[PDB]
């Protein structure tokens, strides 16, 4: 019993977090009363990971959902499995956090913290031993960014010895809702970097790539988005809800071989327009899932080296014929993989696919590539904050010039980081 | 929640608000009586449009609004016209005496014997709110009471509220329709005073309006009527956000934090449109592009001012009516390559948009045709300091012999308290300026 708690806070993090519900709940036969009805026990296996069970034979999630408006939350108990989360682990204020990392994490997250925390404890009291924790939030907001940051702080301090996960959203000039996104994803990466064990870096001008060119969807949505993110989700979380080899740490020890180089890079296959209904062979699996365009993060691998390699298979397929594919990706770019880690490259086998597809893979890379994203993100925050362009948002809530120069230099310090070990 | 409280100063405060309050009936279906037929929860609720309206246990939809003004006749208007009904008696308050266009009399020999019941009465609505988010504030430059008064309650509303955000709506002042030599006086004296508490400031140039009225509206000679209707359809635009719901809404305050870089720079250009008869609507629809195009029209503007000699640190598009996102981005993508719209080189250059489903609506009798769909835009560009500049040089021809003068200093005021407002304004300029200017 390796129970998981699973927090979403802002408006990204909550609208992700239901449509991953979503996707998790329906591969376990869970309705959206939380009523099973599935026709496999390997449903039901590894079921607690992710859901608590309730009397009458209901599964709840382990969920705690946290904003600081009420919006987007009321839309997902108003959503299609709205009714399926503890209506107690709602944890919301009125204010709103502006788009404002200080206003997250220093004055209105502040206030709210607390009774966040109290449901945590909940939850992870209920638990027979509990894995860790997995967040989902974007980083370009002000209460997914500023307020979740905050919260996997406090995380750490009341359980120092629990895996922290998250799921984080990278903002992108091109899917931009304010301009203060890089001085709000620059505050974060930083907390990143010294409280979590694995972050996901899901880039949205990657997600947008993928619908408006590869998809073809003319005009992409933020729930189209939505859709890839729900789908990698699943993906990268299947060897944790099925029989498989296994647990966070595991992963993390076999994933990160420097503990502030926990930033992986996910991708999944196939991604297809609607010849949806085209078999799609092992080769075409295998290669779609190493092809550039159909990883998430937006960057490019052959910029820089595979640490470590994670693939996830999932399907009814040949094994046999996987590691053959998988050996000819490897033994065909090894100028890719770093040589010092022998074996790096490590793979699983799923027999339940995903809804709709007959078999897919998804894709977890620990890449030196991905110091591109936090390249891009340290230029836009500094043509700002060279003029100290929107700073009075931020100095409003209590904060100096010098934690901007502070957190400028943590995330240069982290790009220099990944330039070494690419060499 | 996120109640918002409108104080409407002066006349032109004033009459605006009418203007305003009558469009915000028609657009949620409130009767002049103040029921709402619609609206299902009685005494209460929290729908968007109870961000502006209160509600009464007998149904009445009550503006969150308090008209002030220093003579009676202007709100007198209010207290006996069609919408009488919709305001409690303590919302309007007069006094027996004006500030004869003088800053000093309505900031203090005039001003100071009313303040503290308009405080009062502010105070009663902002203990109705369970979220007071801010005010937004409606008066003119030129008059005393809109100048002088607007920035003692400004001062106070600081005090009392603390940085609770504080907008205005400002008309900026045309000698088409100027009923005071002194109004360039006025202008600098309540922009100095309010720079430091206002968050942010929509200015109205009046002749802007006024060219607009005859240019597309074919109205030979407009009334303060005619250039109302069509300001409350521009405060219409930019509220909507506050009072209706929808998916693709996007919140003003969302705007605002890309529209104010730095605290003083926080006057927004405000481009409307479309702007048209209904003899010229007439089987002509006007389509996103169409009217996206028109935006960067300069004879659309709300201040007059050229874009093309400033730079751009903001883009923001609210539209209403029949608009999607693929209509949008495809009027954009056109925009950008038929017009340089340069931006400065510490900013970035996407355009911020939102969208309010409901469609926009006219009051009858009235001048603009009946659209499916309209846009402000919202850009925070350089160029609008030429509204400065014009204002700061009537001010120093006068200034200069120290015209007019002896009426500010007989009611208590400083030669100093202008050579200092006039001095932020120079320094205002010149951060303008600065801001335009390439990273080293
Ligand atoms: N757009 C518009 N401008 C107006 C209106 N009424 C007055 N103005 C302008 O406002 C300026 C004069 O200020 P007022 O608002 O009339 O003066 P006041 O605030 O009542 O102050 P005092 O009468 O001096 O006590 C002039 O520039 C007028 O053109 C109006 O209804 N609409
Ligand atoms: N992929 C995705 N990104 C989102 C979504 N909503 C907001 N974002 C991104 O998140 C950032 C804004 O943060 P948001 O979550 O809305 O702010 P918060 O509610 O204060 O945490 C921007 O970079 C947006 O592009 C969403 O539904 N999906
Ligand atoms: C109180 C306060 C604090 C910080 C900035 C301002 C401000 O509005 N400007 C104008 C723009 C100027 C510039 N960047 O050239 C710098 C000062 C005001
Ligand atoms: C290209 C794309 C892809 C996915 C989602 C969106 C989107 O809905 N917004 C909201 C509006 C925002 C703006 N610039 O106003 C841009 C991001 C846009
Ligand atoms: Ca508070
Ligand atoms: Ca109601
Ligand atoms: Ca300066
Ligand atoms: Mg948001
Ligand atoms: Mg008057």
């Amino acid at each position: 019993m390796r129970e998981i708690v699973h927090i979403q806070a802002g408006q990204c993090g909550n609208q992700i977090g239901a449509k991953f519900w979503e996707v998790i709940s329906d591969e376990h036969g869970i309705d959206p009363t939380g009523s099973y009805h599935g026709d496999s026990d390997l449903q039901l296996e590894r079921i607690n990971v992710y859901y608590n069970e309730a009397t009458g034979n209901k599964y709840v999630p382990r969920a705690i959902l946290v904003d600081l408006e009420p919006g987007t939350m009321d839309s997902v108990r108003s959503g299609p499995f709205g009714q399926i989360f503890r209506p107690d682990n709602f944890v919301f204020g009125q204010s709103g956090a502006g788009n404002n990392w200080a206003k997250g994490h220093y004055t209105e997250g502040a206030e709210l913290v607390d009774s966040v925390l109290d449901v945590v404890r909940k939850e992870s009291e209920s638990c027979d031993c509990l894995q860790g924790f997995q967040l989902t939030h974007s980083l370009g907001g002000g209460t997914g960014s500023g307020m979740g940051t905050l919260l996997i702080s406090k995380i750490r301090e009341e359980y120092p010895d629990r895996i922290m996960n998250t799921f984080s959203v990278m903002p992108s000039p091109k899917v931009s809702d304010t301009v203060v996104e890089p001085y709000n994803a620059t505050l974060s990466v930083h907390q990143l970097v010294e409280n979590t064990d694995e972050t996901y870096c899901i880039d949205n001008e990657a997600l947008y790539d993928i619908c408006f060119r590869t998809l073809k969807l003319t005009t992409p949505t933020y729930g189209d988005l939505n859709h890839l993110v729900s789908a990698t989700m699943s993906g990268v979380t299947t060897c944790l809800r099925f029989p498989g080899q296994a647990d966070l740490r595991k992963l993390a020890v076999n994933m990160v071989p420097f503990p502030r180089l926990h930033f992986f890079m996910p991708g999944f296959a196939p991604l297809t327009s609607r010849q949806q209904y085209r078999a799609l062979t092992v080769p075409e699996l295998t290669q779609q899932m190493f092809d550039s365009k159909n990883m998430m993060a937006a960057c490019d691998p052959r910029h820089g080296r595979y640490l470590t390699v994670a693939a996830i298979f999932r399907g009814r397929m040949s094994m046999k014929e996987v590691d053959e594919q998988m050996l000819n990706v490897q033994n065909k770019n090894s100028s890719y993989f770093v040589e010092w880690i022998p074996n790096n490259v490590k793979t699983a086998v799923c027999d339940i696919p995903p809804r709709g597809l007959k078999m897919s893979a998804t894709f977890i890379g620990n890449s030196t590539a991905i110091q591109e994203l936090f390249k891009r993100i340290s230029e836009q925050f500094t043509a700002m904050f060279r003029r100290k362009a929107f700073l009075h948002w931020y100095t409003g809530e209590g904060m100096d010039e010098m934690e901007f120069t502070e957190a400028e230099s943590n995330m240069n310090d982290l790009v220099s980081e990944y330039q070494q070990y690419q060499d | 929640m996120r109640e918002c409280i409108s104080i409407h100063v002066g006349q032109a405060g004033v009459q605006i608000g009418n203007a305003c309050w009558e469009l915000y009936c028609l657009e949620h279906g409130i009767q002049p009586d103040g029921q709402m037929p619609s609206d299902k929860t009685i005494g209460g609720g929290d729908d968007s449009f109870n961000t502006f309206f209160s509600e009464t246990g007998a149904g009445k939809h009550v503006p969150r609004a308090v008209f002030v003004d220093l003579e009676p006749t202007v709100i007198d208007e209010v207290r006996t016209g069609t919408y009488r009904q919709l305001f409690h008696p303590e919302q309007l308050i007069t006094g027996k005496e004006d500030a004869a266009n003088n800053y000093a009399r309505g900031h203090y020999t005039i001003g100071k014997e009313i303040i503290d019941l308009v405080l009062d009465r502010i105070r009663k609505l902002a203990d109705q709110c369970t979220g007071l988010q801010g005010f937004l504030v409606f008066h003119s430059f030129g008059g005393g009471t809109g100048s002088g008064f607007t920035s003692l309650l400004m001062e106070r509303l600081s005090v009392d509220y603390g940085k609770k955000s504080k907008l205005e709506f400002s008309i900026y002042p045309a000698p088409q329709v100027s009923t005071a030599v002194v109004e360039p006086y006025n202008s600098i004296l309540t922009t100095h005073t309010t720079l430091e508490h206002s968050d942010c400031a929509f200015m109205v140039d009046n002749e802007a309006i006024y060219d607009i009225c005859r240019r597309n509206l074919d109205i030979e000679r407009p009334t303060y009527t005619n250039l109302n209707r069509l300001i409350s359809q521009i405060v219409s635009s930019i509220t909507a956000s506050l009072r209706f719901d929808g998916a693709l809404n996007v919140d003003l305050t969302e705007f605002q934090t890309n529209l104010v870089p730095y605290p003083r720079i926080h006057f927004p250009l405000a481009t409307y449109a479309p702007v048209i008869s209904a003899e010229k609507a007439y089987h002509e629809q006007l389509s996103v592009a169409e009217i996206t195009n028109a935006c960067f029209e300069p004879a659309n503007q709300m201040v007059k001012c050229d874009p093309r000699h400033g730079k751009y640190m903001a883009c923001c598009l609210l539209y209403r009516g029949d608009v999607v996102p693929k209509d949008v981005n495809a009027a954009i993508a056109t925009i950008k390559t038929k017009r340089s719209i340069q931006f400065v080189d510490w900013c970035p250059t996407g355009f911020k948009v939102g969208i309010n489903y409901q469609p926009p609506t006219v009051v009858p009798g009235g001048d603009l045709a009946k659209v499916q769909r309209a846009v402000c835009m919202l850009s925070n560009t350089t160029a609008i300091a030429e509204a400065w500049a014009r204002l700061d040089h009537k001010f120093d021809l006068m200034y200069a012999k120290r015209a007019f003068v002896h009426w500010y200093v007989g009611e208590g005021m400083e030669e100093g308290e202008f050579s200092e407002a006039r001095e932020d304004m120079a320094a205002l300029e010149k951060d303008y300026e600065e801001v335009g200017v390439d990273s080293v």
